[PDB]
């Protein structure tokens, strides 16, 4: 007979595409261990930044804290000073009137 | 016999489906990686530029408790140089009064 | 008397200096307000462009979705046609054979 | 004597301040008031938000799913088609093959 030859030839075509089918797997194993290794990495910049970011947080609500009662202690004294230079006012003005009518009373 | 090359080829029919199959169930693999990776990725830069804002805040903070207890201690001072002025007045009018007397 | 004008005048300042802190405190009640808004803020435009992106990255997924069910009817068909022009071979080789036994 | 006068005088300009403080109050009332009907806003804006988008994250999952099934199914049946096509060329050639011996053999 002499039917092999033929069937040699297609064998090894197939074989060719066998090659090529584990060259690419070899390819996408590496590939996705490669996408693995820098997913943990963008998730351990994220967390590590998320508490980053919280603990920015409280550093701020701690200044801002010590803002506000500061803000509140200053418009206080002002007020205060406010209070004090007026009443001088009055009371120099005032005691000159006093002068003027202790004097001008029948002694 | 001819039936044995048959059966190879028959085996390796099976492997390439066994293994294209292979191979698109790792690319899939991949494709969802890249795109689990964007999505951390778009949560971080948006977590980052937050921390750099509050911080930038906090300078504003900073600047603004600079100047407030520079002048807190301006008025404090002022409040000095004035009960002074007061008590000073006060005494004006008790010698007045010790005119009074005589 | 002298002394209740006094009197009157500090009641008056007293009032003063708790109208005066009052309006301070609701104003830092303002402020943080404010700031708790700005917060809320950028966290829903962020959740905002976030969902945006989604949906549009949804509109990717709908137009592969149905280019690839178009590609996959049409490879159907195809496997009809060529499981076809397989059987016919087939039946080429028995004739071929009706002639062997002749 | 003659003291009030000035008294009165220094007394009307502190109502005056006192007034103006008032005012003042009212105003922050409504202004804060109105700032936390804003915040609830917000707020609302903001869950309502991510209810939103964390179904959307959901409806994309399932569409997802959908196609990585679908080209797993379209590369199976693509590399079957290319299995029936190649056997195809072979037993073509082949089948002339096997015509081309019977005729030759020895009867
Ligand atoms: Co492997
Ligand atoms: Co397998
Ligand atoms: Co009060
Ligand atoms: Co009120
Ligand atoms: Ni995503
Ligand atoms: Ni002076
Ligand atoms: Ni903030
Ligand atoms: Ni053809």
């Amino acid at each position: 007979m002499n039917l092999e030859p033929y069937f040699e030839s297609f064998i090894n075509n197939l074989r060719r595409r066998v090659d090529q089918l584990k060259s690419d797997q070899s390819r996408l194993d590496s590939e996705l261990k490669n996408m693995q290794d820098m997913v943990e990495d963008y998730r351990n910049k994220y967390e590590d930044e998320i508490n980053k970011r919280t603990n920015a947080e409280n550093e701020f609500v701690t200044i801002k804290k010590d803002v506000d009662g500061a803000y509140m202690t200053k418009v206080d004294l002002q007020a205060k000073l406010d209070n004090l230079q007026q009443e001088i006012d009055f009371l120099t003005a005032l005691y000159q009137a006093e002068l003027s009518q202790m004097q001008t009373q029948i002694s | 016999d001819y039936s044995k090359y048959y059966k190879t080829i028959d085996d390796l029919k099976n492997q390439i489906l066994n293994l294209t199959t292979d191979n698109a169930n790792i690319l899939l693999q991949i494709d969802n990686a890249r795109l689990a990776a964007d999505d951390f990725r778009l949560k971080y830069e948006n977590e980052v530029a937050l921390r750099q804002s509050v911080e930038a805040d906090i300078n504003g903070l900073r600047r603004v408790l600079d100047e407030l207890t520079l002048t807190k201690a301006d008025l404090e001072m002022q409040i000095e140089s004035l009960t002074e002025e007061l008590a000073y007045l006060k005494k004006n009018h008790e010698e007045e009064m010790k005119d009074l007397r005589n």
